[PDB]
This record gives C-alpha cells, structure tokens and sequence, in this order.
C-alpha cells in the first residue's frame, strides 16, 4: 500500500489547453495510475512502470510517463506532505571566482552527501543586484578583496534540496576561517577548498530564515538577473558540452575531474532549458543529418542540462576526439581514454553532447546564454 | 486503397485485440500520445491500412469498441495505448451480458445494432476500397459468440464481395469456465460457416503448454497468451503493408486456401520461439526454423498430426533470407511425410517471403496449417450438446428469453454438416 | 461635399498608413526570403556535418 | 426509546422550555453559522 | 471606417452583450481596461492615449442587470453613458414599454445614437437584438423601429432576435407579447434571424458533452454566430461580404424576411484531436435538423435562399465540390424560383476561442442564414395559442390600462393570418 | 430605488412582522443595535429597500406598527429587536378591539387612522420610487380586520397606481378560536376584491402540520411557525433585491398570474423543508426542491389542491443553478399531471432566478399560486354565516356601534358571486 499522490500538468499540443490530472504512485510495487480532477471519469487505468524513482518523486522535477512530459505541481495530500515536504528543505550555494578550477571535488562531495541539485547556473549580476548581496554584511573587517572578487570574478548560484539541508551543509562546511579550519584539521569543504578565508569559497547560509535573504540576494526574480557570465567569443568559440541525464545519474563531479585533467578549462555552466523548443532551435543542424533523432531529442526531453561553454586549449588532441566516437561500444573498442568509454551511457545518445562542425559553436553559445 | 475495418466484441477478444494495438504501434513507431515515434522511414507509407489520420498529422486507429457491459471498455481504455481511439465510436450498454443468445441477439442486441452498424459505416464510407473485416471474438458465451455472429450477418447483405477474417478462441479440451456453451456456439456456427470467408481458431490449453515445454516458463499469466496470439495476426497481415518479394493480399488467400466452400478454419503459429537459457545454444537458419514451424508441439491446437493430412500449409516468412532455401525446405519436409499430405493435390504448400523482420529478432515467420486432424475439436463440442439437449438442461432460460426447441436440432444438424461434408474429402 | 471630403481624408490617411505597411510588408517578405536563405545556410552546415 | 426516540435525543446537542423557545427555534437553516459573502453571480464568476 | 453600430436591449441584450462584446475584446488586442497591449475600428474608437471605447448601445428599464457590467470586470472599457439606465421594469407587458415607460426614456437614447452615429465616418447599418419574450424588448424597441426608420430613413437593419422556445416557455402571457410586437416590426426590419433557448440546450448536451448548462454557456454560441457574420466587414480574405448582401440574396419579397440560423462546428475540446475537420463534414452538418438553432423541421417545407460565410484555411475548390454534392440530395428540397440559391463569403481569419470556453480551437467555420418556409409552422403554434386564450378574454386588463385600446388585439391576430396565407402562396 | 412600504396591525400581525423583520436583519447582516456587520459587499448594495439611512451608518426600517391597545407594542419593543424599530412608528390606542369589526372599522380604529396616515404619507414620500405595499394582519381579530382594512381602503384611494399585497391570516375551517369568526372574516373579504391584488391566505391548521411531520419538532410555538411565514415574505422579493439570471419584481408576478380583475386569491408555499436532526442525509439539489413544493403537504393554506385545477402557478428561485434542469422539471409537472391544470391557457408556470442563497442554504425556492380549490377556504366561512344570520346570533353587538343589516346582507352576495366565478373553470 502507501500510495503517494500528486497533481500533474500537461500541455495538449493539438488543442492548446493546459490539462490537470492526478497521478498516483505506489512505492514498493512500482505501480502508477492516473485519474482526472477536471473530469471525474478514469481515462488512464492502473499500470506498472519501472523507470520512475522515489528520488524522481520530488515537486518540480519533470518526469516522462508513457511519452508524456509533466511537472508535478501541487501536494494533493496531507500524508505525502508530512512524509516528504517536512524533511525536504532547500539550501543555497554559490561557486565564487576561485572555485571554478576546483569545482569537481566539491561537487563530488555534494553528490556523496546526497543533495539534489535543482539549479546550478553561472551568473553575472547587475549593479543593484550585486550591491544587494553586500548590503546585509557589516562588521569590523575590511572586505575589499572579497568585494572586488564578487564584483569582478564570475560566480554561479546553485540550489540543493535535501533532508535537513542547512544542517548537512553546515556539517559538511565546518569552520569559517581557512586558517582556523586547517588548524582544526578535519575533512571539510572549507578546510580542503577555498582561498584565504573570506576571499572566496562555496557560499553557505547562516540560518534557515537567512537562507531566503541570501538566495534573494544572489539569485532574485529575473528582472535584472543577467543572461551571460562569459565571453561570447575568444577566436575558438567552438565547444559545447551538455549533461541532460548523467546529472541525475550523479557522475557530474567525476566528469568535471576528468575534464579538469589534461589541462582543459571550463567557462560557463547553466541549468535552464525548455524541453523541446530551445533544444530544437540548436539541434537544427542536426535535424537533417542525424539518425535516431527521436532518441537524441528524447534523452534531452528527459531532464535539465548543466550545459557549458568551452574553448580549445591545446591542438595536440582535438576536443571532439577527446569527446570520442558517437558510440560508447566503439569507444571501448578503440581506446579507454575516450570520454564515452569512461562515462557514455547510451548507444548513440552519449553522455556529453557536443557540436561536430567547428563553425557553429559561437552561434550555439550566443544562443544558449546571450540570447537565453 | 488497401484497408481493414475492425471491431472488438466479447471480453476475450477485447483484451487480445487491444493487445494488438501495441504490437502494431511499436513496429510502425507511434507514441501513445498519437505522434509518430519511429526509427525508420519505411513503416509510415503504408499506415493507411489500419489507421485513419487526425488533424495536425497525428494518428488514430480504425477500431470499434463494443460489448454488452461497460466493465471491459474501462479495461481497454487502459495504460498503454488507450488515448488513440475515437471517443465517439466507443459504445457501451446497460443490460447484463448474461450469456443468453437472446441477450446476444433478441433482447439486448436489438437496441445496439442500429448504433453499432453506424460505427462500421462512418469508418468505411469515407474510404476507397475495402479489403478485410477483423473481429476479435470467442466461441463460449452469448457475450462473444452472440455478438460475433450479430456483427457479421448484418454486414454481408451490404458488403458482400469482400473478405471477413475474424479471430476466435475455441473451447479447451479439459475444463471450460462457462457451462452454458453449446446452446450459443452451435447456434453461432450456423452463421460463421455461412457468412464468413475465413475464420480462425485458438485453443486455450495449447497456449499454456508452449510456455512450459519450449519457453520453460514457471508462471504463465493471461498477459502472456495475448502476446502469443497478437504476433501471429500481425504477421499474416504484412504483405499488405510492407515491401516484399512474393506478396499476397487477403483475397489471394480466398483462392489459395479453400477448395470447397465451407472449409476455412485455419491453425495459427509462430516459428522462432525459445527460452532464455538456450539462446546461445541455438542457431538461426531457414532449415532450423523450418523444423520449428513443422513441430508437432508448436501449434496452437491440441490435435495430433497423425489424424491430419495437411491440405494447404502456408508459412509466411518475414526476414532477409534466400528464396531457394525457402523453396527447397518447403519441399524436403514433404517427401519425408507422404502419408500426412493429400495425394489429390500435387503441391501442398505455399510460401511468402517479405523484407521487414519483426522488432527484436532478425528473422521469423508464421505457420498456418489446414489439417484433417481438426475433426477432434469437431467431435468434442458436438458431443457435449446431445446429452444436454435431451435433458433440456439449461433450455429454460433461452426459452424464457425466446429461443425455440426446434432450432437447437437444426444447429447441430448443420454442425453435423461440418464433419459430413468434411468426411467426403477426408478420404 | 462634407461626407465626400471627410471620407476622402480618412481614406487617404489610412491609404498612406497601408502604404507604409505595404513597403514594410515588402521588407517583411525580403526578411522571410532572408530566413529561407539562412535555412539554406543551415542546410549547408548540415551538408558539411553529413560529410 | 419511547415514541419519537431519535430526533428528540439528537437535537439537544446541536441546539422554561416554552418560555425560552417562545421566540422560536432555528428550524429552516443549517447548523453552520455563516454562508454569506459569496461573490457568486453569473456575470461575476463567468 | 466600416463601423457597425449594434443595438442590444432587454434583459437579453445585457446578458448577451456581456458575452458577445467579450470576443471583440479578444479577437483584437483589447484588454478589459481599454488598451492595446487597424481592422478594429468597426467596433472600437481610439483617443489620444490608447483607449479603444466601444460603439453599441445597451438599454434596459430596470437597473438590476445593467448594474453588473459597471461593477463587473469590464467597467473601464464600456462608456460611462452608453450603458443607459432606467428606474423600473416594464414587467412583461406591451402596454408599459410602448406608451408609458418606453416613452419617457426614448429621447435620450435617440440623442446618443446621433452622437455616436455622426462620429462614425463610415457606418453601414443597424443591428437590433430585441426579445419578444417580455416588456422592454417588445415594448421599448418596437417603439424604436418606427422611430429610427423615420429619422434615419432608408438604412439597412437586421435582427438576431430571441424568439421564445416551443415546448419550454418561461413566462405566461407571451402569445400576446410575441404576437403583438411582430405586427409592428414586419415592415420595419429587413431581416429577422431567429434563435430559441430550448433549441440550443439540446445542442449543448448532444454536440458538446456538458449537461447542466447556463445562459452564459448558451450566450457564447450566440456570441460566436455574430462574429462569423460580421467578419466579412472586418478581415482580409478571398471574398468579403457587406451588409447590403444579407438583405439582397436572402430576402425575396417585401413581407418574407424570416430566415433561420445554424453554426457548423460544435465539438468540445476533449474531442478536438480525433475527427478530421473536413470541409464536407463541416458543410453537411448544417443541412441536418439536429444541428439547427430553431426548433423546426425543414423536411416539411421548401428552402427559398441560402448563404454561407467561411473562416480560416478554406480550400475554395473543395467548398465547390461540397456545395455541388448537396444538389444531389432529394431530401433537401427547393422551390423552383431560386435555382441558384447560394452565397459564399470567405475570409482568412480562423475563429478564436475564449479562455474558459466549451468549443475547441477549430480552424474552419460555416454559418448558414437560410430562408425556409418551415418557419411558418413556428408561427402556427403562436397563433394557435392566441384565440385559445383571447376567447376567454384572459389577462387583458393590463394591456388596455396603460394607455392602449383593446382593438389592436383584433389586428395583430388578423395581420398574421394574411401572413399565414402569404407563405403558402410562395412555397407552392 | 424600489422601496417597500410595510403595514402592520393587530396583535396577530405584530408577532409575524416582528419575525419578518429579523430574517431581513439576517440576510442584510443587520445586528440588533442598528449598524451593519455583514462580511459581504452585495448585501450592502440594495439596502435601501428596507433600511432608511441616518447618522452614524445606522439603518432603520420603513416600518409601520399599529394597534388599538398599548398591550402589544410594549412586547415588540421588549423583544430581541428593540432598538431597530422606530419609536415614532408605534401608533397606539387605549382600548382593545375585542373581536369586533366596527370597533376598528367605524369608531375607535377609525378615529386613529388620521395619525397613521400622517406617518405613512410623510414616509412614503421619502421614498425616491416606491414599488408598492404589503400587509400582514388579522382577519380573525378586531384590529387587523377592523382597522387595517380601512388602511387598505384609504391608502388605495390616495395612490391607485401601486400594488396591494396581503399576507392574510385567514381562519382555519376546522377548529375555531373565536365565536365571531363568521362575521369579522366574512365582512373583511367583502372589501378585499375591489381593493387588493395579491392575497396570500395562511392557515395555522395548515401550519401545525408542517412543523410536526416535516421539521420534526414535538413542541412548536408560534415563533417557529412564524418563521416559515417569515420565510415566504423575503422569499418573494428574492430577485428585486439581488442580481442573477432572470430578475422579477412584484408587478411581474401580478401579470403572469391573474387573468381577471377578481380571480386573484393566491396560495403560498416554500420549497426546502426537512428535519433538524436529519439535515445532512438529503442531497439539496434541483429534483429535491421541486418534488416537495408540488404536493399538498407543503402548502400554507388548509385546502387540498387536488379538488380543482390551477389556473396559473408562479415560482421563484435562488442560488447558483443550471437553468435547463429546471426547464426539464417544469414541463414534466405540466405534461404528467395535465389534469391538474385548465386546458384554456397554453403556459401556466413562471420562474425567476436570483444568485446568492440564504445564510445556511444553497438552493431555495418559494411557491406562489392561483388555484380554484381555494373555494373550500371560503365556502366554510360562507356556510357558517347563514347558519347564524338566520338565528340573528350576535347582531346586537353590530347594530349598536354604527352598522346596519344591509351592510351585512351584501357581504355574502359578494362572497357567493366570488365562488360563482371560480366554479365554472374547474
Ligand atoms: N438563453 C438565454 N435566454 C435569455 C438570456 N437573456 C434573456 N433571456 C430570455 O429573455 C427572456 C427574459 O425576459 P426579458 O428579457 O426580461 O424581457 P424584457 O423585454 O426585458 O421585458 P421586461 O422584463 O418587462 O423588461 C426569458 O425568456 C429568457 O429566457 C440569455 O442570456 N440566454
Ligand atoms: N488474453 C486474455 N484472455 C482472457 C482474459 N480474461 C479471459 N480471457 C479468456 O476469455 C475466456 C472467457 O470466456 P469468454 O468466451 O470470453 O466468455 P464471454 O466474455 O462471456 O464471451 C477465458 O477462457 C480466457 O481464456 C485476459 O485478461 N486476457
Ligand atoms: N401562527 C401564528 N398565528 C397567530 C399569531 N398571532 C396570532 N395568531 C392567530 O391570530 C388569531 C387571533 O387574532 P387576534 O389577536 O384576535 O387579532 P387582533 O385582535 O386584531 O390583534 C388566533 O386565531 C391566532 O391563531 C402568530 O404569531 N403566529
Ligand atoms: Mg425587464
């Protein structure tokens, strides 16, 4: 027994009406079922289904059932509200200017702690939104270096949802000063990572009430948010990475370590996309050429992408041939050093989707955060 | 052009015939939401056979969903592909499906037959050339063997030239879960051997015993037999929607198969069935499937071959094979069995090789027998009727609902014409 | 004369408005041809990626 | 449980007897106190 | 430039002009506080800032129902005087609204038309919605059709009138008030399109799937039949049609101006993505009595003229191959003297669905405005109920009380009799 | 905008109007200290029909309260609603009428109408546009039938345009409470037919039924039979006071119902009546209301409607509703029992729709109806009269106060020829 119910919301394509249903999931047996709250008769009867997971049962995370895409909007129940929403709390974090070249181990520590990452996007904020971060802070110390790092160095804002997220973030972070943390010498995100104490770190809110103020300071409603945090071109604007489903698998930290290996930079990450139109807009070159196009748009339909602009660094190995052949088994035939043999999880729908022709990288990047 | 109109009556065929619409829609690539979801391009240009289109270019099926009680139309609107049907031509009813032939025809069937013909017309009068009627019925009750007769005897007055190929489950040789059976079934064989032009047969008993011997399953549910029947009917209707090298429509099967007008009940099959553990220890050729076609223990019928000299075996191959390997191995099985094929037909067999394999296996096929061993299924149900009639054992309800005594003699007398007119050409 | 004068004035004002809109529509049709040519350029990039 | 058993037993919890109820009893209304302030008109909700 | 000053009146036209003048907000960009977010100047008028204020005039006598629209969602849009108030309802009688309570209010409504018409540089005609079913629409407005037609002379005028239903009938005394007001407007209304209320409550249950309907659920199906008629003076397309064609093709005679009405695609939103919206299926639906918005059967009588207006993606070859297969139906009969018997007007604009509607987002609409002689048996019952009441002289004494004479009961009976022997001389 | 002037007389009236003036206080959110504390804003829209304005936001009614003795309006001030009724609107006498007609119609209630008519003609000209009148009064007593019929007579002499309505408390025909009921009720209905247009006849024998078998109360007072009478009063004007789907006023059901100058004796009703203990087992929907108010055991006068044919039948509704389902129900009650209507009118039923149900209800309706089986409400009084005229049973009271016997003799020639019009059509 012990079903969990939700209210679902699907956009009907032919007659363009937004449709509200009630989905039911049955943990411990794998069943789903769907009635309609709008009209009380049953259209979808009960079925078993294997791909849905209890970690995918979170409000907001958009999950496909039987080739239909829906976002779980409400809590229709007090039982599941008590069972999940009392524990699932959100915490705010931010990659500062120093942590871009060391983010892989910190993200692996976050994935070992088990927080679900909702939105982790690079941002360059405006004047008022930049000053609203430093409006709250006031004390004896001189924070000129930290203020110049915030106003100059690029940053990323991220949201992590977890059971007692503030408590687990505090216990993972530990002491505040870098020298004090190193003198305490426990394994911590502040002890191992971060530069010069208050100069740069991964941001952590003091209290659950102050987390709202910190989140509103760093990432407010998108009026003056700032669409870009990186240069549009550097004469090699030709590498696009995207992670639609391997972020849900959790290997984002490990692939950040393997791309930090062999001396490759990472420029800009963000996590906003519409499932179809935005991807269609830039899979346009891919539209005539590629086969299994349905699958290659379905595993971008599946989830959000931490999609990332990257430049060519060395000419000794091309980034496309580091990314590897289009098939993971062909990669495992040829060389284990290919990123599909290390990480690729589908037959053609690789773990890192790139561009093939080197010309269109600049236009795809300008679309992906300059336009969007 | 080429098309087949469909209906789904009875409980037994409603579950199987809606298990049809997934084995179709995954081969051709339609999502449950009606959008095209195919990998290849070749299986879109013959979609006008089973499917009518919808505005925006999405795809709906040709089917009619009618049975007496609304219990099972809430079971075929179900999880996999319920959204695709038209909600207007869904038909329900009020009165019970109480297994009576007057509940099949005279009492409940009268009010629907005005409405449930106008679901054939609204999907047929908007067409060009009609070629087949596919109706998924049974032979047990007044639910499926009083509506399977009703929805085809009305039609033959107006659509007389074309071919009407249903698919029906015959009673099992051990235990049937209906006790009232041969008042209706023998009253429905009076029209099915008359009006229809081909009419299939399926045992329930043999459907279980494939799963224990060859599949080596532990637990065969009722979800398994659906798949085993739905694959056979979706392989014999493929030279009408695929490219191929030796291609036959449903009216080729009118002149190929039946020599004397009233002998058209065929025996289904499907060749490359195997288990899980024995896959690596099995090889796939055209000779290695051909044994499994002509396996005595791969048919859907319990009748042993020793009573049967096959009239017209038609094994429709589907794959990438050789046309000589087909022709040499559909004859090398025949000289080895002289006494089990008729001497008054010189070529007893017929093939058809196509170009598109099933989803999953590189090559498969579909045996279709036509045997002289099917008198054993004839001798069973005609023998159940004789003791139950002299008691008038359950005749109180049918007489109460309105079926006279002098017609139950006549139905068994004409069911006796399906062995007597069979026995002339047995020898 | 009053009806003819007021009607001709409103007709010529909306006619110059439709004139501006028609020259803008000719530029819009040239813009649609430019979008068609950019689709052809995406087909050229599709030809290179096909290679 | 004499004549008129159920209703006379039930009504006392929801609600000198004649002198107290001489003005009346709340017969033609629900036990709930308020169903006013409904902004429910055809040309207001439509 | 091509303005269409409409007139609503009664307790009908204020509950019609909440849902009919709702789509004119929606088909253009007009938000419910009068702003763009120019084919709209038929129904709107633009000031210096941005404010598109409407053009029609809505009247009642009691202010109980006018008080909603000034206090509902749509107050700043509508003019602070174009909604014209009163003080007391005429209360279902022809005496009060024609001589006493419609006489003291007539000369400020006459003022505001002249103020609204003279600013309209290019007005084409007048559209009237008076309900025979009461005291205001029968009384206030049949005073107007002999008052507008005297002042503004020879202008075209047409009605979309709310005829009471044959089986259901809300009020009691209506075979006086329906019969009486039709005697006066018979030579002062060049067309009379009619609808009923039972006749649409059939349609909203069998074509839509929603039972337990509302007047507002019924009003948008009259609120959509107006904008497939007026759209040919509005939007671009192959064939536009002015209001000098409706009285031309559809009105044969002086005293035969009583056609019918039907609107073709009536399907819910749930069944939108299934049936093929073929131009034949939209066409052959209108010729069936089940689709028809007047409770009358055309199989007993002859057609006399017809019309059509089309929307959206019309393929103009296939309409002429769908009109042509109507001619091979002997169930549909015609009188001989109209062997052509059609009109087509084709626009580009597909119909627009309201947010919160029952009809689907469809692409192809067809509206017939059909003259038929089987409306004469709808006039049969309303005379059959008359002398079955007039013999007992029932309900009379409020008609003579407010300044009338008994003797115009003796003529509005005797005027319809000559009309009842007019329609049989023409379908013979 | 369309106010209502209310009249009261007798002590029979002033217990009813004291109960009428509290459901108006309930529905408009009026507390018993004169202010307003309701949570809506539509309740404050047409407050002016029953609540004149003053300083401090006070809302005090258009009420007239009259008797010939001081012994009754002491108790109306001493009720639960003392501060709301106007102190200048308690017109009082000194001597009780005492079950006699000329004590109020010719001598002691006749000298006092010049102080009532001062109150009304000042007050009725303070209305910007009055709709008309209403009266709840005793035909059984000496003040309502004696004095109040003068106020129906003399005010109609002033303004003949408006509408007279009557919540008549007609006596029961079975059990009688006064030995001069066949005089005070006989003589009062001599002047009702030249003067009054709406006549709602109410019986207490008809209402002792309803609070036992339908509401299930073993100990009913007047104050819980007064509320059902006070239900149907505010249940008439449901559409003038509020917006909705089809509004109707008190000229709109005096035109749909009364085809003749003298056939205007109505028959009241109320739809949704169920027990206090079993309130939450019924489903308060459209078929539940109509199935009750079309019956004989939901009728507020004591005549069985089955013995005749209704000429005309009115209705009104309230609450959010689906108008086709009522339209299916009104033809069924015209198609099924077609023998319970006359065949010489096409349409016999009217409906009208409000929007806001009462405080605590969801679906409400009120039944008003002309019927020709109200003869048995009048033939029993008209046969009681001549069984005591022929024995001259009480004529010395009546002659010794300024009457004749020719004012007696013609008061049944009206009452006979009234029934000698209703008889033909049934
Ligand atoms: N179906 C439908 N009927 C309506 C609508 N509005 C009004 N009616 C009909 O209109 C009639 C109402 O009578 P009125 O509109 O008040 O007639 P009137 O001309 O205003 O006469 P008075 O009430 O005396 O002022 C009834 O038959 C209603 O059914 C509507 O929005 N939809
Ligand atoms: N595939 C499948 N077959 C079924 C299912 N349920 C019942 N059947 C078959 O239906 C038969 C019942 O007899 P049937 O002729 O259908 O009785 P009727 O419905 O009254 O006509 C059983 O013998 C089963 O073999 C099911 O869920 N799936
Ligand atoms: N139901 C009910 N009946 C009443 C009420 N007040 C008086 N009556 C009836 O009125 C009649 C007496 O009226 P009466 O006092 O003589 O009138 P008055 O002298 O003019 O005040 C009796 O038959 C009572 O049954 C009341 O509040 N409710
Ligand atoms: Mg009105």
């Amino acid at each position: 027994s012990e079903r969990f119910v939700f209210i679902a919301e699907w956009f009907d394509p032919n007659a363009s009406l937004f449709r509200r249903y009630e989905l039911l999931f049955y943990p411990g047996d794998g069943s789903v079922e769907m009635h309609d709250v709008k009209n009380h008769r049953t259209f979808l009867k009960r079925t078993k289904y294997e791909d849905l997971h209890l970690e995918d049962l979170f409000i907001g995370n958009k999950v496909n059932i039987f080739s239909r895409q829906l976002v779980l909007l409400d809590y229709g129940d007090q039982y599941t509200a008590r069972q999940l929403g009392s524990k699932k709390e959100k915490t705010l974090a931010l990659i500062k200017p120093d942590a871009v070249s060391k983010a892989g181990e910190i993200i692996e520590i976050i994935n070992k702690a088990g927080f679900t990452l909702t939105k982790l996007k690079m941002m360059t904020l405006s004047r008022k939104e930049a000053t609203d971060f430093h409006i709250d802070h006031q004390s004896r110390p001189f924070l000129n270096e930290l203020i110049q790092f915030i106003t100059s160095g690029p940053i990323i804002a991220m949201e992590i949802l977890r059971d007692d997220a503030v408590c687990e973030w505090k216990r993972l972070l530990g002491p505040a000063n870098s020298g004090l943390a190193r003198t305490d010498a426990p394994e911590s995100i502040r002890a191992l990572f971060g530069t010069d104490g208050i100069k740069n770190a991964a941001h952590g809110p003091d209290s659950f009430a102050c987390a709202a103020r910190e989140m509103e300071l760093f990432f407010p409603s998108s009026g003056v948010c700032g669409p870009a945090n990186t240069a549009k071109f550097t004469n090699c604007t030709t590498c696009c990475i995207v992670k639609p489903h391997a972020v849900s698998e959790g290997l984002l930290g490990k692939i950040l370590m393997t791309i930090r290996d062999a001396g490759f930079e990472i420029s800009a990450m963000q996590m906003f996309n519409m499932d179809r139109i935005n991807v269609e807009e830039f899979y346009e070159v891919y539209k005539g050429v590629v086969s299994e196009y349905n699958e290659m748009v379905t595993e971008m339909y599946s989830g959000p992408c931490v999609a990332m602009e990257i430049q060519q660094t060395n000419p000794t190995m091309t980034f496309r041939e580091f990314c590897g052949p289009a098939d993971p088994e062909i990669a495992r035939h040829l060389r284990p050093g290919t990123l599909r043999a290390i990480f690729g999880k589908t037959k053609i729908q690789n773990a890192v989707h790139c561009t093939d022709l080197p010309e269109d990288g600049l236009l795809e990047v300008q679309y992906f955060f300059k336009i969007l | 052009m080429r098309e087949i109109v469909h209906l789904q009556a009875g409980q037994c065929g409603n579950q199987i015939g809606a298990k049809f619409w997934e084995v179709i829609s995954d081969e051709h690539g339609i999502d449950p939401t009606g959008t095209y979801h195919g990998d290849s391009d070749l299986q879109l240009e013959r979609i006008n056979v089973y499917y009518n289109e919808a505005t925006g270019g999405k795809y709906v099926p040709r089917a009619v969903l009618v049975d007496l009680e609304p219990g099972t139309m809430d079971s075929v609107r179900s999880g996999p592909f319920g959204q695709i049907f038209r909600p207007d031509n869904f038909v329900f009813g009020q009165s019970g499906a109480g297994n009576n032939w007057a509940k099949g025809h005279y009492t409940e069937g009268a009010e629907l037959v005005d409405s449930v013909l106008d679901v054939v017309r609204k999907e047929a009068e908007s067409c060009d050339c009609l070629q087949g009627f596919q109706l998924t019925h049974s032979l047990g009750g007044g639910t499926g063997s009083g509506m399977g007769t009703l929805l085809i005897s009305k039609i033959r007055e107006e659509y007389p030239d074309r071919i009407m190929n249903t698919f029906s489950v015959v009673p099992s040789p051990k235990v049937s879960d209906t006790v009232v059976e041969p008042y209706n079934a023998t009253l429905s064989v009076h029209q099915l051997v008359e009006n229809t032009d081909e009419t299939y047969c399926i045992d329930n008993e043999a459907l279980y015993d494939i799963c224990f011997r060859t599949l080596k399953l532990t637990t065969p549910t009722y979800g398994d037999l659906n798949h085993l029947v739905s694959a056979t009917m979706s392989g014999v209707t493929t030279c009408l929607r695929f490219p191929g090298q030796l291609n036959a429509d449903l009216r080729k099967l009118a002149v190929n198969m039946v020599p004397f007008p009233r002998l058209h009940f065929f025996m289904p099959g499907f060749a490359p069935l195997t288990s899980r553990g024995s896959q690596q220890y099995r090889a796939l050729t055209v000779p290695e499937l051909t044994q499994q076609m002509f396996d005595a223990k791969n048919m859907m019928a319990a009748c042993d071959p020793r009573h049967g000299r096959y009239l017209t075996v038609a094994a429709v191959f589907r794959g990438r094979m050789s046309m000589k390997e087909v022709d040499e191995q559909m004859l090398n099985v025949q000289n080895k069995n002289s006494s089990y094929f008729v001497e008054w037909i010189p070529n007893n067999v017929k093939t058809a090789v196509c170009d598109i394999p099933p989803r999953g296996l590189k090559m498969s096929a579909t045996f279709i027998g036509n045997s002289t061993a099917i008198q054993e299924l004839f001798k069973r149900i005609s023998e159940q009727f004789t003791a139950m009639f002299r008691r008038k054992a359950f005749l109180h309800w049918y007489t109460g609902e309105g079926m006279d005594e002098m017609e139950f003699t006549e139905a068994e007398s004409n069911m006796n014409d399906l062995v007597s007119e069979y026995q002339q050409y047995q020898d | 004369s009053i009806k003819s004068i007021e009607r001709d004035r409103l007709k010529t004002e909306w006619d110059q408005h439709n004139d501006c809109k028609f020259v803008d529509s000719l530029v819009k049709a040239r813009v649609k041809d430019a979008m068609q040519g950019f689709i052809i350029n995406t087909e050229e990039r599709r030809n290179k990626l096909r290679e | 449980l004499l004549y008129n058993w159920e209703e006379e037993r039930a009504t006392n919890y929801l609600d000198s007897e004649s002198f107290f109820f001489r003005h009346g009893h709340r017969g033609l209304l629900t036990l709930q106190p308020q169903s006013p302030t409904s902004s429910c008109t055809t040309q207001k909700d439509s | 430039m091509r303005e269409c000053i409409s007139v609503h009146v009664g307790q009908a036209g204020v509950q019609i002009g909440n849902a009919c003048w709702e789509l004119y907000c929606l088909e253009h960009g007009i938000q419910p506080d009068g702003q763009m977010p120019d084919s709209f100047n038929t129904f709107f008028s633009e000031t210096g800032a941005g404010k598109h204020v409407p053009r029609a005039v809505f009247v009642d006598l009691e202010p109980t129902v006018i008080d909603e629209v000034r206090t509902g969602t749509y107050r700043q849009l509508f003019h602070p005087e174009q909604l014209i108030t009163g003080k007391e309802d005429a209360a279902n009688n022809y005496a009060r609204g024609h001589y006493t309570i419609g006489k003291e209010l007539i000369d400020l409504v006459l003022d505001r038309i002249r103020k609204l018409a003279d600013q309209c540089t290019g007005l084409q005609g007048f559209l009237i919605f008076h309900s025979f079913g009461g005291g205001t629409g029968s009384g206030f407005t049949s005073l107007l059709m002999e008052r507008l037609s005297v002042d503004y002379g020879k202008k075209s005028k047409l009605e979309f009138s709310i005829y009471p239903a044959p089986q259901v009938s809300t009020a009691v005394v209506e075979p006086y008030n329906s019969i009486l007001t039709t005697h006066t407007t018979l030579e002062h209304s060049d067309c009379a399109f009619m609808v009923d209320n039972e006749a649409i409550y059939d349609i909203c249950r069998r074509n839509l799937d929603i039972e337990r309907p509302t007047y507002t659920n019924l009003n948008r199906l009259i609120g959509q039949i107006v904008s497939s008629i007026t759209a040919s003076l509005r939007f671009d397309g192959a064939l536009n049609v002015d209001l000098t064609e409706f009285q031309t093709n559809l009105v044969p005679y002086p005293r035969i101006h009583f056609p019918l009405a039907t609107y073709a695609p009536v399907i819910s939103a749930e069944k939108a993505y299934h049936e093929q919206l073929s131009v034949a299926e939209i066409t052959n639906a209108c010729f069936e009595p089940a689709n028809q918005m007047v409770k009358c059967d055309p199989r007993h009588g002859k057609y006399m003229a017809c019309c059509l207006l089309y929307r959206g993606d019309v393929v103009p070859k296939d309409v002429n191959a769908a009109i042509a297969t109507i001619k091979t139906k002997r169930t549909i009969q015609f009188v001989d003297w109209c062997p052509t018997g059609f009109k087509v007007g084709i626009n580009y604009q597909p119909p627009t669905v309201v947010p919160g509607g029952d009809l689907a987002k469809v692409q192809r609409a067809v509206c017939m405005l059909s003259n038929t002689t089987a409306i004469a048996e709808a006039w049969a019952r309303l005379d059959h109920k008359f002398d079955l009441m007039y013999a007992k002289r029932a309900f009379v004494h409020w008609y003579v009380g407010e300044g009338m004479e008994e003797g115009e009961f003796s003529e509005a009976r005797e005027d319809m009799a000559a009309l009842e022997k007019d329609y049989e001389e023409v379908g013979m």
